[PDB]
RNA sequence: GGCGAUACCAGCGAAACACGCCCUUGGCAGCGUC
């Protein structure tokens, strides 16, 4: 089958930047290549077809080109409605094949995270398990280190990050430490340590078991 | 206008079978090619199968050939995807797509559906336990406070978490679900509120887990 | 140039295959016949 190698896999660009996404076919596909735009949680939408023909209703900022087995999708200048993932797809032979996709995110100034620590819930300690949650509200960039507060724990923590907010272009992160409630009541002060670029020094939020 | 409505998704064991449907409105599928494309959670689009008009010829991807069957019923204006010998690899949202008319859009897929969620796993359905994330800042600090809810150990996806019955959307953050080592999902939903609203504003997280018919509302106020 | 076939790749018929159309062309094809 025809493989579709797409590059880059992700980028961060600012409004007004000219970007060209490259999709290269493993063999001749003529010009039967389309491009799709997919925004988180939504269905894909057709942008251009036949390598270089724009679909109805799509702005003129989108363009496509072919150079043999090479296919580039070009947005002349980024705009505050184009944050999404972009895919190339060949329709020259079956099986049709999509590219791996390109995640387009928005560049913006550095934002420091607001950190909150949440002790395990009195309803939850009744169940015999403990869970401390550290929150890193609205920051930029996604790159953040969360370490659990006093031997530093390893292997018993999970992280989750939201998508880029469509308004302030920020990110949020959560980290959950488990162990057990029996272990939870043998230690005293609990603290999550976070390092971020917009932070001059690591910030540690903590609580005392006993309010 | 033109609509594609996929149905039939759900939870099955490995080796099980599922039959997906795609109801079309605003056009007749007998004059177009219908494609199925799936997307695993957090990954890219993957072409699955397609059927051609007039001839009814079918085509498949190497990962589904022999196990899947695409077909159509023009009297019902509905395409179908029979799924057999399912593996965990087939866990994805399955989209239905119409190939546009050759003159106007070439061979591009000009219309898609909302998709249906197919989960292939041996894990049994389980409802989540819900615990509060008590607010940090007090009621008269003069700044911002962060509160939320922790719903934990549920399978399969998805859940939906709202606040104040959809009335509170500014500043809310429902984090994507992570897979614990126990095999069950868990996520958190938070929100930043002004400290001047604590004690006068009521905050309730409404968590909905349809796969297990579980409905919980948990109250969040200063501990 | 004149007369008759031949539908390979494109294009076209709501149409990637099948079906149908278009005959020096849509390509600065090629076989018969004056």
């Amino acid at each position: 089958d025809i493989q579709m190698t797409q590059s880059p896999s992700s980028l961060s660009a600012s409004v007004g930047d000219r970007v060209t996404i490259t999709c290269r076919a493993s063999q001749s596909v003529s010009s039967a290549v389309a491009w799709y735009q997919q925004k988180p949680g939504k269905a894909p939408k057709l942008l251009i077809y036949s390598a270089s023909s724009l679909y109805s209703g799509v702005p003129s900022r989108f363009s496509g080109s072919r150079s043999g087995t090479d296919f580039t999708l070009t947005i002349s200048s980024l705009q505050p409605e184009d944050f999404a993932t972009y895919y190339c797809q060949q329709s020259y032979s079956f099986p049709n094949t999509f590219g791996q996709g390109t995640k387009v995110e928005i560049k913006r100034t550095v934002a420091a995270p607001s950190v909150f620590i949440f002790p395990p819930s009195d309803e939850q300690l009744k169940s015999g398990t403990a869970s401390v949650v550290c929150l890193l509200n609205n920051f930029y960039p996604r790159e953040a280190k969360v370490q659990w507060k006093n031997a530093l724990q390893s292997g018993n923590s999970q992280e989750s990050v939201t998508e880029q907010d469509s308004k302030d272009s920020t990110y949020s992160l959560s980290s959950t430490l488990t162990l057990s409630k029996a272990d939870y009541e043998k230690h005293k002060v609990y603290a999550c340590e976070v390092t971020h670029q917009g932070l001059s020094s690591p910030v540690t939020k903590s609580f005392n078991r006993g309010e | 206008e033109v609509q594609l409505v996929e149905s039939g998704g759900g939870l099955v064991q490995p080796g099980g079978s599922l039959r997906l449907s795609c109801a079309a409105s605003g056009f007749y599928i007998s004059y177009s090619s219908i494609h199925w494309v799936r997307q695993a959670p957090g990954k890219g689009l993957e072409w699955v199968a397609s059927i051609s008009p007039y001839s009814g010829s079918t085509y498949y991807a190497d990962s589904v050939k022999g196990r899947f069957t695409i077909s159509a019923d023009t009297s019902k204006n509905t395409a179908y995807l029979q799924m057999n010998s399912l593996r965990a690899e087939d866990t994805a949202v399955y989209y239905c797509a119409r190939q546009g008319y050759r003159r106007r859009s070439g061979r591009g897929f000009d219309y898609w559906g909302q998709g249906t969620l197919v989960t292939v796993s041996s894990a049994s359905t389980k409802g989540p336990s819900v615990f509060p994330l008590a607010p940090s800042s007090k009621s008269t600090s003069g700044g911002t406070a962060a509160l939320g809810c922790l719903v934990k150990d549920y399978f399969p996806e998805p859940v939906t978490v709202s606040w104040n019955s959809g009335a509170l959307t500014s500043g809310v953050h429902t984090f994507p679900a992570v897979l614990q080592s126990s095999g069950l999902y868990s996520l958190s939903s938070v929100v930043t509120v002004p400290s001047s609203s604590l004690g006068t504003q009521t905050y309730i997280c409404n968590v909905n887990h349809k796969p297990s018919n579980t409905k919980v509302d948990k109250k969040v106020e200063p501990k």
